[PDB]
């Protein structure tokens, strides 16, 4: 998903 | 819509979001309720299952006992939702594990029955009209779908009525490319979720907004000048690799290539995979053969964090990184990615010192890599403070707590709730 990590 | 802002077509993007309003670096261009969000099994108990508010006290549901809420408003809200994995939890015990997009799937599948209309969360883009991508499935893709499929008919099937295999493989497909994780101030898995709205926003590596979660709200902030006609474009990936990593993941997950300033100039790839100044220099091939070893121990790690012991992850990035040495300067991402992973490890074993070792060789390359503002930045500035906090280094403590709270107010904004507890920790020492 979507994400910085 | 959203005042502000317009949907339209991105030649070569599909739909996108565009403004029709001028926006400064920390505005809030707009927020975005829930459609559909789970709270991830290993933070039950740490936050409310309905509002993620992280507090101590949180009240256990009775019947299962793996729920947790603020009081009993929290409970009666979540239910409808809750009510789908309450007495399943009980009933198939430790036999209950679907994955979290199964979890995720089966809400949107319950909110669909309860609330068909259009969402205070759908006021641009429906989840109904999410991109899919079904036709570029290959076999492997298509059988971790259906997986997928058996694992919600396994566990879901009391209260949910379910529509064809064909309509289920679309629901997961448009899942996988629009769900979002939430993410706490580190950076720390929360949950996953449904921002409709969210979703609508085309990717960038030189974005122009980031997003951030207040609980269950997504919230949109620039950080850079929007001006009217401009597309909005938030990242979908860690920023910190090269253009060709970048887009390696960025075909995989969401079946496009991006030609953002920073995929067509590619500036950056060099200062990423910056090679040490050498009396012999290192040859082209000695490179490409260090920056593939350097992805197979990516992978290699990712596996064994699933199963080996805290000193044979160490191993793993202390062997890795020495190899790399040779040929790879310290800044350079895939070193970073490994010392990241070893302080990931001395947080785990609860090993402060070792953390903060590791957290100080990472900050001024991260700092460099990333964009001016980013939360990857702010994430690792607060480990540090709260490291140097916990080992009585105050003066350092509280240097390294203010800039993460530098890049918040631009990110979450100043009055964000994350903000006023770092100003607490920063006040109570
Ligand atoms: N920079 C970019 N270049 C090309 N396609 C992009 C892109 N950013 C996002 N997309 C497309 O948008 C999908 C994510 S959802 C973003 C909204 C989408 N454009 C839509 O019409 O629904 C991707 O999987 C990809 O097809
Ligand atoms: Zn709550
Ligand atoms: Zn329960
Ligand atoms: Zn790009």
């Amino acid at each position: 998903l979507k994400s910085k990590k | 819509g959203l005042g502000g802002l317009e949907r339209f077509c991105s030649p070569g993007k599909g739909r996108g979001l565009r403004a029709l309003q001028p926006f400064q670096v920390g505005d809030l261009l707009f927020s975005c309720p829930a459609y559909a969000y789970v709270l991830t099994v290993n933070e039950r108990g740490n936050h409310c299952e309905y509002c993620f508010t992280r507090k101590e006290g949180l009240s256990k549901c009775g019947r299962c006992k793996q729920a947790f809420y603020c009081n009993v408003e929290c409970q009666k809200e979540d239910w409808p939702m809750h009510k789908l994995e309450c007495s399943p939890m009980v009933v198939f015990g430790e036999n209950w594990n679907p994955s979290e997009t199964v979890r995720l799937t089966a809400r949107i599948l319950a909110k669909q029955k309860i609330h068909p209309e259009r969402t205070p969360s759908e006021k641009l883009l429906a989840v109904k009209e999410f991109e899919s991508h079904l036709d570029k499935l290959d076999n492997e893709k298509k059988d971790l779908i259906q997986s997928d499929i058996a694992a919600l008919h396994h566990f879901y099937s009391k209260h949910l009525e379910f529509p064809d295999n064909d309509s289920l493989v679309v629901l997961f497909a448009q899942v996988n490319c629009n769900g979002f994780t939430i993410e706490d101030e580190e950076l720390s898995h929360l949950g996953s979720a449904i921002f409709p709205d969210v979703a609508l926003m085309n990717h960038s590596c030189c974005p122009n907004v980031i997003v951030t979660y207040k609980g269950t709200l997504a919230e949109v902030r620039a950080v850079q000048e929007i001006k009217p006609g401009e597309e909005v474009f938030t990242s979908y990936i860690d920023l910190l690799y090269p253009t060709e990593d970048r887009n390696d993941r960025l075909r995989d997950s969401y079946f496009f290539t991006c030609e953002c300033q920073e995929c067509t100039t590619k500036d950056k790839d060099k200062a990423k995979v910056e090679i040490r100044k050498l009396s012999d220099p290192p040859k082209a091939e000695a490179i490409r053969d260090m920056v593939r070893y350097a992805r197979n121990v990516i992978e290699e790690f990712r596996r064994a964090k699933h199963y080996k012991s805290p000193s044979e992850l160490l191993e793993i990035c202390e062997l890795s990184q020495e190899k790399m040495s040779s040929v790879f300067e310290d800044s350079n991402v895939y070193m970073l990615h490994m010392m990241y992973q070893a302080m990931g490890v001395c947080l785990y074993m609860q090993d402060w010192e070792g953390a903060l070792q590791y957290g100080q060789k990472i900050i001024k390359p991260y700092s460099k890599h990333y964009p001016l503002y980013s939360l990857n930045v702010a994430s690792m500035w607060l480990k540090l403070g709260r490291l140097y906090m916990g080992l009585e280094h105050k003066a350092a403590g509280e240097k390294a707590l203010k800039k993460a709270i530098a890049i918040m107010e631009v990110a979450h904004g100043k009055d964000h709730p994350y903000i006023s507890e770092i100003k607490q920790e920063i006040e109570s020492h």
